RNA sequence: CCUCCGCAUAAGCCUGCGUCAGAUACUGACAAUUAACAGCCCAAUAUCUACAAUCAACCAACAAGUCAUUA
RNA sequence: GCUACCUAAGAACAGCUAAAAGAGCACACCCGUCUAUGUAGCAAAAUAGUGGGAAGAUUUAUAGGUAGAGGCGACAAACCUA
RNA sequence: GCUAAACCUAGCCCCAAACCCCACCUUACUACCAGACAACCUUAGCCAAACCAUUUACCCAAAUAAAGUAUAGGCGAUAGAAAUUGAAAUGGCGCAAUAGAUAUAGUACCGCAAGGGAAAGACAAGCAUAAUAUAGCAAGGACUA
């Protein structure tokens, strides 16, 4: 008789901040000097005349970023707390986004106030979008028809090494309703348990 | 399946450095300086192999004659039970008599 | 990992080989 | 106290004296349903219901009627990553019965992130006639 | 800093009531305390 | 009918594995010094 | 392991490549690849 | 009262608990005797009180308010005791010149290693004593075979670690 | 068969488990039939002062000054507590001193330790 | 519809279907078995003790059966 | 810590028949005659039925003892951790 | 496209140099009563001699040389001196996770016990995409196939 040999048990019994929330006075479109001091007590060089030039030229290269997917690029031109506004939902997809002539020269609005700096800048220029699919078919905006675009955009600094960023975009209850989708959608209604009955 | 899937990091060898460069140097001590020294003198590695060779039993002989009193235990051990296996070995078996 | 060189390198050369069989350059 | 020798008593010997006590105890709440002059406490395992007893009589002026103990085994079950038992440790448990018809129970205890709130408020979730498309840019 | 109704004021810390002494804790505490103790410890052998 | 060789009792496993037998004995010494030796969790039984 | 060989892939290749077109595991294993392909040859 | 197990009434569910700081050596070594012996029942009030709190947390799966309590006033009793057992060593070798409160003497075991032996009390003597006489206090010669290799066992961990350091400082050295 | 785990008295048959114990010092001994007889000097009497009116506290101030740790030594207890009376009877039997020849009639003998803690 | 089953002690084992929270009687945390039952004994020195048990009374024997106390 | 034998101190053995029994029938308990199943099985010797003993040279718990050319053996070269 | 596949240091090897609180022998890890028992004593055998029976190298206290010499020896297998002579002094043509230590560890696990003793961390095979067509070592010659 030759007796049985057990293995090792071990073989079978293996297992398995520069930003803020959002905007500290909203403006309402249809006396901010105080806050002009306290930028300019702290920056020692700034310009009121010259800011909306700076600003629309961000604007537009980071708008310009958005179509090559500069990320690198975008964290500099946009705050932290607009970033993920900015990259998420126009992730696989590509966007044609593109800037024309603009219609009236860009002004500032008003300035408010460890310590962050606000600008809210008014632009009304002209634009061109053309947003694809994964699988490259246009499902928003014709490409080469422009349309015009009312923006209030409210710029946040760091208060030291930090610059003017797109912080958030306000936009008004009154302004008229965005370009319709080419697709249909359906909205189901409310979803019914068995002991429930639509009414 | 057997292969890497990646080159290896580079492998630098710096021909030049103090070692490289000053090798040989002294293999001449004996002819170049009225032979004061010998050549094997220089050599620096086990007490019981400088300036000798031999097989595998000689070796394990010598090691044991020259050093056995100041090996471990263990290793004593190990050495007399090698050198009785290659006594066996050389002098028992081999396709030659 | 086993040492040397020649047969990673051998390695590499035949997937790119296999790279530009399977999508060439236009 | 714990952890130190004992000098050896004799008879006819003086009275055995610790003055810096070494033992500290938990008053714990009871896992079962306990007669309102019970109190549980966890308690080294080197002190007996008489140190006991006089602990809590001399340093908490306690009238203590009755001590009882036991020793609670603590699981040796569990085991880490390298399969090696983990001990949790035994401990002494003790019962002690308040005198003169005093109560006990046990009392209840226990009875940035601003941005990321006001960000969840303006969440702004996309609308189901968006279709997915990023409702961001003005057009 | 407040000091809680568990803090040491800085005073009562810092006062010297250290009288370098011969004594032992614990016969300098029966002393304090009161307590007597006529019996005599017996010896023992240590081994 | 076979296997079941072990009928445990701790008296029996104290007085035949112990530390007390193994030191009684300078063969048993040599066993715990063996233990010691290989570095053993459990020196006795 | 002083040396060890890293060919090996490369040396089963240069059978595997012949033993290709065979059927059943003749085309992918090399203990049954090398026996075929050497009566193929 | 069974009160002092717990902490005032008043702080009861507060997330945190202000505390000032643990007692220091030096600051003990400036105190009497007696308020030595005082605050060491004061602080072991203090210390049955957080054990009290920690282990109603663990029942009540929460977070031990302030637990940074319970290591101060560790270590406040630790930093009392070695004040009370510096005062003690001092006075002992004062009048006796023993380093040491308990007797002992350095012995040889049965397995041939040589241990501090701490003395027990006992009434007998130990030459009566039975218990005593059969621990053996001596190795008879089978024993050197074992301590020789015991020794080479350590000489073996010993130039082990002492070529792997060698070796890391010469990596850490090519590698800058 | 569990030789890693600890033995306890919770473990051998009912003599086993009778004899051993958790390191509890004794407190008396065994007469004829199994009586225990407590001993009143064996059991620890816990000398608890009286903390009325004391003012020290668990915890000490922040505000406290840092200071150098300065362990004490055989050296400086003797020069702050016997020096100074040496040195005034030696300007003018170490007994009256303080030292004391042997510890054998203390209570509290320094050496072998006879006192808890 | 079924069970020489069940409940306890011993021995053995050592937290191994208690609660909660995560998983699919597992993991983690929390809790728990409270001495009167049982164990852990005896201050010694001497000296004492022939007379079974078997309902212990008859009858029945041989294989001749620890009972350890007192000064 | 199985098993063989032994030591110390325990325990169990219904009912009927018989009458102080190595007595009869037959439970518990011990065993293992015959058959069947099982044959990597529930089981590295089991299950079901049947059967032998069942106040004794009985069965059995606890602790101890005898150790390898040795032990132990109502001798089967049986048993001494499959 | 699954399963996988790959990796480099965790360490190890060989040298050199240097000589390296409490508890616990009772049932170890057990606070606390009459000790006394206290140790010493050729290795054998495997194996070679083609069996085997005498015999058959084994930490020696300077390597080399004398010298495999004198000697010993079923004078055979084999064993084998000495007189004499007088050597100076931090590294790797080592391994790189089946290797190198057994070692992540003498752990887990196995054993009553003495003992034994692991594993592992960073488009291979097998399948699927896509079952199969008369005939046969499954291929070769081929063939438009
Ligand atoms: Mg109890
Ligand atoms: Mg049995
Ligand atoms: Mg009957
Ligand atoms: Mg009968
Ligand atoms: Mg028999
Ligand atoms: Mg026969
Ligand atoms: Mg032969
Ligand atoms: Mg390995
Ligand atoms: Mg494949």
């Amino acid at each position: 008789f030759t007796p049985p040999i057990y293995q090792p048990k071990f073989k079978t019994e293996k297992e398995f901040l520069a930003c803020t929330a959002g905007i500290f006075d909203a403006y309402v479109p249809p006396a901010s000097q105080v806050s002009i001091r306290r930028i300019k007590d702290y920056d020692a060089n700034f310009k009121i005349k010259d800011f909306p030039e700076k600003a629309k030229d961000i604007f537009i290269e980071a708008h310009l970023c958005l179509n090559n997917s500069d990320h690198d690029r975008l964290h500099t031109l946009v705050t932290e707390h607009c970033f993920p506004d900015m990259t998420w939902d126009i992730k696989y997809k590509t966007v044609r986004w593109s800037f024309v002539e603009s219609l009236e020269p860009s002004h500032v609005v008003q300035v408010r106030c460890n310590v962050y700096g606000q600008i809210t800048v008014r632009m009304h220029t002209r634009q061109t979008l053309a947003i694809y699919d994964r699988f490259g078919r246009l499902m928003y905006g014709q490409e080469d028809v422009p349309k015009d675009v009312l923006e209030y955009v409210v710029f946040e600094k760091q208060l030291p090494y930090g610059s003017w960023r797109m912080h958030t975009k306000i936009v008004p209850p009154w302004a008229p309703p965005k370009q319709p989708i080419l697709k249909t959608v359906m909205i189901p209604g409310p979803q019914l348990k068995p002991e429930e009955e639509y009414e | 399946i057997g292969i890497r899937l990646t080159l290896p990091p580079p492998k630098v060898v710096d021909r030049w450095n103090e070692k490289r460069a000053m090798f040989g140097v002294y293999d001449n001590i004996g002819i170049l300086g009225n032979f004061e020294k010998h050549p094997k003198e220089l050599i620096r590695g086990p007490i019981w192999l400088r300036g000798w060779k031999g097989n595998e039993l000689q070796r394990c002989i010598r090691k044991r004659k020259m050093v056995g009193s100041r090996m471990f235990a263990d290793d004593l051990h190990n050495l007399n039970k090698r050198i009785r296996y290659l006594y066996k070995h050389f002098n028992r078996h081999g396709k030659f008599r | 990992v086993k040492k040397g060189f020649r047969a990673a390198f051998r390695f590499q050369k035949e997937l790119e080989r296999q790279r530009l069989l399977r999508c060439p350059p236009p | 106290a714990r952890n130190v020798v004992y000098p050896l008593y004799r008879l006819g010997g003086p009275q055995l004296r610790v003055f810096r006590t070494n033992f500290f105890i938990q008053l714990v709440r009871p896992g079962v349903a306990q007669p309102e002059d019970t109190v549980q406490f966890r308690i080294p395992m080197e002190m007996t219901r008489v140190d006991l007893r006089n602990y809590l009589e001399g340093i908490y002026n306690v009238p203590v009627a009755a001590v009882r103990t036991r020793v609670q085994h603590g699981s040796n079950k569990r085991r880490d990553h390298r399969n090696v038992r983990i001990k949790k440790p035994d401990y002494k448990v003790a019962y002690v019965q308040l005198a003169h018809g005093q109560t006990f129970t046990f009392p209840d205890l226990f009875p940035l992130y601003s941005m990321l709130e006001e960000e969840r408020q303006q969440r702004q979730s996309s609308d189901p006639r968006r279709g997915g498309v990023p409702s961001w840019f003005g057009l | 800093w407040i000091d809680g109704p568990k803090d040491t004021s800085v005073e009562d810390a810092l006062e010297r009531t250290y009288v370098p002494c011969l004594k032992t804790l614990q016969e300098e505490v029966m002393e304090a305390m009161g307590i007597k103790e006529t019996r005599k410890y017996k010896k023992v052998y240590w081994y | 009918a076979r296997g079941n060789e072990y009928q445990p009792s701790n008296i029996k496993r104290k007085n035949k594995h112990g530390w007390v037998r193994r030191l009684s004995t300078p063969a048993g010494v040599q066993v715990i010094l063996r233990r010691m030796l290989k570095g053993r969790k459990s020196l006795s039984h | 392991l002083r040396n060890r060989v890293t060919d090996r892939y490369f040396r089963i290749q240069e059978v595997l490549k012949h033993a290709r077109h065979f059927r059943g595991r003749k085309n992918r294993c090399y203990r049954l690849a090398v026996r075929t392909v050497i009566r193929a040859f | 009262g069974l009160e002092e197990f717990f902490d005032d009434p008043k702080n009861w569910g507060q997330e945190k608990v202000k505390s000032g700081a643990a007692w220091t050596c030096q600051q003990l070594r400036n105190k009497s005797n007696e308020d030595l012996h005082k605050l060491w029942y004061v602080l072991l009030k203090e210390r049955n009180m957080l054990l009290t709190l920690e282990q109603e947390a663990k029942r009540q799966r929460l977070p031990m308010p302030s637990p940074e309590r319970l290591d101060k006033v560790v270590d406040s009793m630790d930093a009392l005791d070695k004040v009370v057992q510096e005062r003690e060593d001092a006075l002992r070798l004062l009048q006796t010149g023993q380093e040491r409160a308990r007797p002992g003497a350095w012995r040889r075991d049965i397995f041939g290693r040589i241990i501090w032996h701490k003395f027990k009390q006992w009434v007998i003597p130990w030459h009566l004593n039975k218990r005593y006489n059969r621990k053996r206090f001596f190795a008879l010669p089978y024993v050197d075979h074992f301590l020789r290799l015991e020794r080479e066992k350590r000489a073996r961990i010993k130039a082990r670690k002492e070529n792997l350091e060698r070796k890391k400082a010469k990596i850490l050295l090519k590698k800058f | 068969a569990d030789r890693m785990s600890k033995w306890t008295s919770k473990r051998g048959p009912r003599s086993f488990r009778g004899r051993k114990g958790r390191g509890a010092k004794g407190i008396g001994f065994l007469t004829s039939g199994w009586r225990f007889v407590q001993i009143k000097e064996m059991v620890p009497e816990f000398v608890v002062p009286d903390l009325t009116g004391f003012k020290l506290k668990p915890y000490v101030s922040y505000l406290a000054p840092e200071s150098e740790e300065t362990p004490l030594t055989a050296a400086q207890l003797f020069s702050e507590a016997v020096a100074p009376a040496i040195e005034k009877d030696f300007k003018d039997n170490l007994e009256k001193y303080g030292f004391e020849p042997t510890q054998e009639g203390k209570l509290f003998q320094l050496y072998p330790r006879n006192f808890l803690r």
